[PDB]
């Protein structure tokens, strides 16, 4: 359909930290999403979704 | 084989002592006792030169 | 000492097997 | 002498791979 929601899960693809091992503390973990439709999204007819 | 660079190479493990030989005896004792279900080998990191 | 989390595969734990290996790149 | 200077170093002791040096193979 057209519209569509949706429930993703990221995972995390970074190279110091995909397979820290990470013993016990407090941590703070922050990260920004890309909220762009051209970049995140994917078009078969390589068309312009902006 | 550049006597003045092996020591900045050898504290980030890119030619060395391999993983099994610069950690702990005890860890690598524990790292196959339990390698069953818990894994700790892509952690640590082991060298290899030409 | 640390053997006592291993699995026994009889009556010998399957610790063992030095291949803690880390090591990949493009190369 | 010693050839082990040829080989690639896994870590710090040469690679050295085992008796594998061999060729056997036919119809059978």
């Amino acid at each position: 359909g057209r519209y569509v929601p949706f429930h993703i899960q990221v995972p995390q693809k970074f190279f110091a930290i995909k397979n820290l091992l990470l013993l016990p503390g407090s941590y703070t973990y922050e990260w920004n999403f890309r909220k762009d439709v051209n970049m995140i999204l994917q078009s078969s007819l390589g068309n312009d979704l902006r | 084989a550049t006597p003045s660079m092996m020591p900045q190479w050898a504290y980030m493990h890119i030619a060395g002592q391999d993983a099994s030989e610069y950690l702990s005896p005890g860890l690598v004792q524990f790292a196959r006792a339990t390698d069953t279900y818990f894994s700790l080998g892509n952690k640590f990191r082991n060298p290899t030169v030409a | 000492n640390f053997a006592s989390l291993a699995p026994r595969h009889g009556t010998r734990p399957f610790m063992g097997t030095w291949n803690e290996i880390g090591t990949s790149q493009l190369n």
